[PDB]
RNA sequence: GCUUGUGCUGUCUUCGUCCA
């Protein structure tokens, strides 16, 4: 909100800010806000436009030096030029000295400006005398003033970042080099099938390759063309990645595609991991994967009755000797038990094995 | 940005004693958070005595700048860097500069400055409640664990202690 | 639990702040024999998705930030005609790039990058300051901000008569010229980036 | 386009006498112009007009 | 999904003010009207249920279903896990927690006495069942508090509200 | 508020299930499709009474598709909030915009504009809370609120409460 | 008219529209007629005379709009067609290394379900791009080794053993649509290794 | 410790699988890896796990 | 490295075909 108000105020006054002090003299900003923002906003200074050192514009308004240190910077510049008629209270001579130091009228051989004379100054004694007289800690401020005077508003940022192989791969594929590396298993779309090599394309268009020793199982002897076809998609395990050429090698062998399940380096330290609870939970999960579905069997036959063994015996009790009843067997849907009355309160159960069954309920 | 941070603060201008307590609290909090850095400073700069005192003075000066002078972190980092570092000359006359604080530590000091005012409000409310209790003789346990209290959890514990042991006075003022 | 949560949130906050600081702390690309921080003259190229139909669109931005001479190439980029057109375009007197930036949507961009780099190396296309001569640099450009720029209504209002891929090229060139301001132009959208 | 074949047409869009024709095959090829879509976003030789 | 026993309700032209749901005005809509019909079409009254009655009914039905599914062979978690459906399990768990943390009457005999007091009373013979459920559920302590929480009871000043509330508090286990 | 209602459901059965266990399979399908569901017209169905002895009748064969359609009538316990009703609640989450409470399966949201001003939200508190001089409401604290508005969704219900009136707030 | 007298409440009076002002009660579903918040619905919370405040349904936040821009509409029934750049159930690239599926769509926001299950609410502009994956890329392989295409119904065996029909495929993750999971309109994310084809 | 929801839904794909059966992890070392403890808390908020 | 495209008018008038 303050920025928009400042922009509107500048556009009211004339869309041009001559000097840093005009943020206070024109009532544009308050004291503390200006004190914060003075050295972080700058006004570009063109020496060809301002021929007057005593002019309204200021050299140091194009630097990072705060306005409270302008007289400090001008005293540094005046003392560096070996001037001796200078007095601290004479601001005009200070401005002339700094103007002739930063924009000399007759620069020496192969020197743009007299800023190189600043390196002869002993800033430590100046900071010591400042601390003694005025109780100001300004040792780093003298260095900042020196660096800004030698080159007004340098580029302090790091150099432009240039992408490496991993960054280029991540940029072009959106797969990091962590989620696409050796040992991982991915589905690949087969594109070419040959006698000795196979060419596939992954989901992110990275061209894969599989060799004869990695297509077929060791016990297999059939030709690769008979085993796979173009357009089919299969699972494969990564054996090498070329992050520069966007090419990878894969293997379709069972030893690589299926066994490698624990792809994460989970710290299974016994003191730091509950091994026994994990084993019990995994065993219970296998014991739940063993669950199966089952149902009764229905058979259409005049002497067939859906009864148990004891039920069949009781049913045959009311019937004379020689009558026959048929009941399902406990050994499975492929077996049938036939019970016939041998004698009063004596029955024989005979198991019959069925072969070439058309259906579980069929005969 | 300071107005946005301090918009939720009911009253920001602390008294002198409360301000000194705030400075001490921020120094203690930074000492707790920066324990490894202080250990590295003590071990690797053993030849210099009382560097932690210089660290305390620097943290207090940064808190002084932020609270009284209302300087934001970039201004302090750029134009007040001499208060955030210590220099000395070794036996071989070697000029050595030690960087006590960084920009992230200045932001953390801003965060602790913002955080302490909730503690101050809670402590003021607890002291006011104790005043309305109006004990004939000051409770040694209350003052003992109220002087050393530095987190709102301990203030909540003291509040629970007071509302339990002096429940009759609370009922009279008013389960 | 609350105390550890607050401490870990503080640590993660400072880590995210440092990561974002590493993201946005980039100067503009410095052309050779010029002082650091000087804005370079940029030429950006992209065919888009890399499909059969897609043509290459180019945008040239000078050091003053003004877009100049957007062009459309009407030939297969794997042919000699595209190479001749690009050689005539770069060697034109009114265009003097300091760097060539290339970015795209998939791995087909590698073919364009290799083609442009090989053409620049073979033809010896040097920087024209109009002495020591240096070849123009060809790089990959991170397009974090360009993909959001091309859909922004501000870009559409700025360039009403231009397609989306032209806005993508302008975003890439602006990112090369000033990464910080391009991050700032996202406004609320910069919190959705991968920091 | 239609589902029939176009390989029996000549350069001028007309079939020649003596050629075998089956149902739906194209015997006269004719096109009408259409104001192009936003395909000027870049389609080197494959933008429909 | 499920359809009520009340049907028809075709298009007309008149519009009425007794159509919006409102607890204060005792306008519960057509599907929750005072007069209902069973599967046989006979007359039926709206059946409100307090948290004690609801908790007893849900516990009884759930334990009956659990006993039936186990071949006829108390914990809320296992009883909730008896039901099928993860979202259903979460819903019944939330209801069990809500009922448990606000159970005014955890005993069958206390709930029976409360229901008999709130039904057989001469003053309560005019009280709406929703008012009865609200009084037995919210556990109010004062006539003014009950009137403020339940605006419908303000117009029924012929009810010995205070002594009924004191009897409810007495029956409530401290 | 809980109620007893006579509800009906239409159940369609594929011909592959035309076996002796048809009635029990229909019963379990009805239980899975009714228990825990939320219908805006009725509210929340929590349990079905006499769930193992529900009459299903005779199913009608749909012409042209073979599948049978069953009309199953049952009595179930149903809970539905009403506008202008005061009920108890338990706070589940605290936020600057307001607090979220749970009334059984229903989640009720109360905005700050329906909360008294003295219950200032304290985010520094552990856990964060809306606290006053004599009141402190946080996660898990008993609250008595009055339902003002109810929002009906396809298979969900959203309620809005208020605590600005008397005999409300912390309990 | 409504008044304490019953005989007055049974009378109908024809009144010009120029002397009528709408009455908005607290807790009523109202739909915005015109303005920046057009087609926003919700429940009225505060009635400050001319200005009315209401908690929205789409953004679920309080919105202050003048009473002249409100119509009492008990249901939203907002259609999101001809908006944004994203159809419902689109597989949208959130950023460089994030992807998701649009679950619900709004006038100026979207709800995205990530591959890991986290839900996000973003403006349309903040979405990086839309993934228009080719049909050959949109193929995965189940735990048995049988190919599963979009539209094939599959049912898990690990975990909760849920079932759904394939809606989108991203790497090893399958976005499934299901009837019984009403929590996210049927959309739940599982890896292809967890499912078996039916 | 795992709830039933956690007992089922904690699959290898999930980010919470890293700490599914963790134990004897000191509090002093939690601040070194804030993401781990934040993920634990977020899993707790889902009702899958309980931090004890 | 190279891959295959996915549809049709309306309204009248006249002349005819098989019965009636």
């Amino acid at each position: 909100r303050k920025a928009a108000g400042l922009i509107q105020s500048i556009q009211r006054i004339g869309s041009n800010l001559v000097n840093r002090a005009h943020l206070i003299t024109e009532q544009l900003t308050s004291k503390t806000v200006f004190l914060n923002m003075a050295s972080f906003v700058y006004i570009v200074f063109d020496p060809d436009v301002e021929r007057n050192p005593q002019g309204e514009m200021d050299l140091l308004d194009s630097t990072r030096i705060h306005p409270e240190d302008y007289s400090l910077a001008r005293k540094m510049a005046a003392d560096a030029l070996d001037i001796e008629d200078i007095d601290d209270d004479d601001e005009s001579a200070m401005r002339n000295a700094i103007y002739e130091m930063v924009f000399p009228r007759s620069p020496p051989k192969d020197e743009d400006d007299l800023t190189f004379k600043l390196d002869e100054l002993i800033l430590d004694d100046y900071a010591t005398e400042l601390e003694r007289k005025h109780q100001l800690k300004k040792r780093s401020t003298l260095q900042i003033i020196k660096e800004e005077l030698q080159s007004r508003y340098r580029e302090i940022r790091r150099d432009f970042h240039i992408l490496n192989e991993a960054e280029i791969f991540q940029l072009l594929t959106r797969e990091t080099v962590d989620s696409f590396r050796k040992g991982m298993v991915i589905p690949v779309y087969v594109r070419k099938v040959e006698s000795s090599y196979m060419s596939v394309s992954t989901q992110s268009l990275i061209a894969g390759n599989i060799q004869r020793q990695d297509i077929l199982e060791p016990n297999d002897r059939r030709d690769p063309r008979e085993v796979y076809s173009v357009g089919q998609t299969v699972r494969a395990c990564i054996l090498d990645v070329d992050y520069y050429n966007f090419k990878c090698q894969l293997s379709l062998l069972r030893q690589f595609t299926e066994n490698q399940v624990a792809g994460l380096n989970v710290n299974r330290n016994p003191k730091f991991w509950d091994i026994e609870s994990e084993n019990r939970d995994r065993q219970e999960e296998i014991d739940k994967q063993r669950e199966e579905s089952r149902e009764s069997r229905v058979i259409k036959h005049p002497f067939f009755h859906n009864m148990k063994s004891k039920e069949a015996e009781d049913y045959l009790a009311a019937r004379p000797v020689g009558d026959v009843v048929i009941r399902p067997s406990s050994k499975g849907s492929n077996h049938i038990t036939i019970s016939w009355k041998v004698a009063p309160q004596l029955y024989q159960h005979i198991d019959v094995l069925e072969e070439n069954k058309d259906d579980a309920n069929a005969i | 940005r300071f107005q946005a941070y301090r918009k939720s603060i009911k009253n920001y201008k602390l008294s002198d004693v409360d301000y000194s307590n705030e400075r001490d609290w921020i120094v203690e909090q930074l000492k707790l958070e920066k324990r490894d850095f202080l250990q590295h400073l003590t071990q690797a700069h053993s030849s210099v005595a009382h560097l932690e005192e210089k660290f305390e003075a620097s943290v207090k000066k940064i808190v002084d700048f932020i609270a009284i002078e209302s300087f934001e972190v970039p201004f302090i980092w750029n134009h007040r860097r001499d208060y955030a570092l210590h220099t000395y000359n070794d036996d071989s006359n070697n000029t050595i500069i030690v960087k006590l604080l960084n920009e992230d530590d200045l932001w953390r000091i801003v965060q602790l400055d913002l955080d302490y005012h909730s503690i101050h409000d809670k402590k003021a409310a607890l002291s006011s409640i104790y005043k309305q209790l109006d004990l004939d003789v000051v409770d040694p346990t209350y003052e003992e664990f109220f002087g050393s209290a530095r987190t709102l959890s301990e203030l909540q514990d003291i509040d629970d202690y007071l509302t339990f042991n002096y429940s009759s006075q609370v009922k009279n003022l008013t389960s | 639990k609350e105390s550890i949560r607050r401490d870990c949130e503080r640590v993660l906050y400072f880590q995210v702040k440092n990561s974002f600081t590493k993201k946005i702390d980039q100067a503009p690309y410095q052309p050779p024999t010029y002082a650091k921080g000087t804005i370079p003259r940029v030429l950006t190229l992209s065919f888009g998705e890399g499909n059969r139909g897609d043509a290459v669109l180019g945008v040239f931005m000078d050091d003053s930030g003004d877009v100049k001479s957007q062009i459309k190439f009407d030939e297969d980029f794997q042919s000699r005609d595209f190479s001749d057109s690009l050689t005539r375009y770069i060697k034109s007197n009114n265009i003097n790039p300091d760097i060539i930036g290339i970015s795209g949507f998939n791995i087909h961009t590698k073919k364009l990058f290799d083609k442009v780099n090989e053409l620049v190396n073979e033809e010896r296309l040097t920087i024209e300051y109009d002495s020591d001569k240096h070849l123009i640099r060809v790089i990959y450009v991170n397009d974090e901000t360009a993909r959001l720029y091309q859909h922004s209504s501000k870009s559409s209002a700025e360039y009403p008569n231009r397609p989306q891929l032209a806005k993508y090229c302008i975003g890439l060139a602006k990112y090369i010229q000033s990464p910080l301001l391009e991050y700032l132009a996202l406004d609320e959208s910069m919190y959705s980036l991968h920091i | 386009l239609k589902h029939g074949t176009y390989e029996k047409l000549d350069e001028d869009g007309l079939i020649a006498p003596g050629v075998r024709v089956s149902g739906d095959d194209i015997i006269i090829g004719k096109t009408t112009p259409i104001p192009p879509d936003t395909e000027e976003l870049g389609q080197r030789t494959k933008y429909h007009t | 999904v499920s359809t009520s026993t009340v049907g028809a309700r075709r298009r007309r032209a008149k519009q009425q003010v007794d159509d919006e749901e409102n607890a204060t005005l005792l306008r519960l809509g057509p599907e929750f009207a005072l007069k209902q019909y069973d599967h046989d079409g006979n007359e039926h009254d709206l059946i409100a249920l307090s948290l004690s009655e609801s908790r007893l009914l849900i516990r009884e039905a759930l334990k009956a279903r659990s006993r039936a599914r186990n071949g006829g062979v108390i914990d809320d978690d296992e009883l909730a896990k008896v039901t099928s459906g993860a979202v259903a399990n979460g819903v019944v768990k939330k209801t069990l927690d809500y009922l448990n943390t606000f159970a005014r009457f955890k005993d069958e005999e206390t709930c029976t006495a409360v229901d008999q007091l709130l039904h057989n009373s001469s003053d309560c013979s005019v009280l709406h069942p929703f008012e009865i459920a609200q009084l037995s559920s919210l556990g109010c302590e004062d006539v003014d508090e009950a009137i403020t929480l339940i605006p419908s009871l303000a117009a029924k000043k012929e009810v010995n509200l205070q002594r009924i509330l004191d009897e409810l508090n007495r029956l409530e286990d401290p | 508020m809980f109620f007893l209602k006579d509800l009906s459901l239409i159940l369609t059965l594929h011909p592959s299930y035309f076996g002796p266990q048809m009635n029990q399979y229909l019963r379990e399908k009805l239980l899975t499709d009714v228990e825990g569901t939320c219908t805006g017209q009725f509210g929340y169905i929590v349990t079905v009474l006499d769930g193992m002895n529900i009459d299903v009748g005779k199913g009608r064969i749909i012409p042209g598709s073979g599948s049978a359609e069953f009309e199953v009538k049952y009595r179930a316990v149903v809970w539905k909030p009403f506008k202008g009703e005061v009920v108890d609640a338990i706070v589940s989450n605290v936020s600057p915009i307001g607090f979220f409470a749970d009334v059984g399966p229903l989640n009720v949201f109360v905005s700050t504009r329906l909360i008294p001003d003295n219950l200032v939200y304290n985010p520094s508190n552990s856990p964060p809370a809306y606290m006053s001089n004599d009141e402190l409401i946080t996660k898990g604290s008993k609250v008595r609120l009055k339902v003002v508005g109810t929002r009906t969704d396809v298979n969900e219900i959203y309620a809005i409460g208020s605590i600005k009136e008397d005999f409300l707030g912390a309990i | 008219l409504h008044s304490d007298d019953d005989t007055i409440n049974s009378e109908t009076v024809e009144i010009p529209t120029s002397d009528l002002r709408k009455i908005f009660n607290v807790g009523d579903h109202v739909r915005v007629i015109h303005g920046k918040h057009t087609d926003d619905t919700g429940l009225i919370v505060e009635v400050n005379g001319d200005k009315v405040e209401f908690i929205s349904n789409q953004t679920k936040r309080t919105v202050i709009v003048f009473s002249n821009y409100l119509i009492k509409s008990t249901d939203s029934t907002v259609s999101i067609n001809e908006s944004g750049r994203f159809e419902l159930h689109d597989l949208v690239q959130v950023n460089s290394d994030l992807v998701g599926i649009v679950i619900r769509a709004q006038k100026d926001s979207f709800d995205v379900l990530c591959s890991d299950g986290k839900l996000l609410s973003l403006p349309p502009v903040s979405i990086y791009s839309k993934l228009n994956l080719n049909p050959n890329q949109q193929i995965a392989i189940d735990s048995n080794g049988v190919e599963v295409k979009v539209g094939d119904t599959v049912r898990e065996f690990t975990g909760e053993r849920r079932q759904g029909t394939i809606l989108h495929v991203y790497r090893n993750f399958l976005f499934l649509r299901s009837r019984e999971i009403v929590e996210n309109q049927g959309v739940f994310v599982t890896s292809s290794n967890r499912v078996k084809t039916i | 410790e795992l709830t039933e929801r956690g007992k089922l839904q904690i699959e290898p794909e999930s980010p919470y699988f890293d700490f599914k059966y963790a134990k004897n992890r000191p509090i002093s070392a939690l601040t070194a890896t804030p993401d781990l403890y934040l993920r634990m808390i977020q899993a707790e908020n889902d009702g899958l796990v309980n931090i004890k």
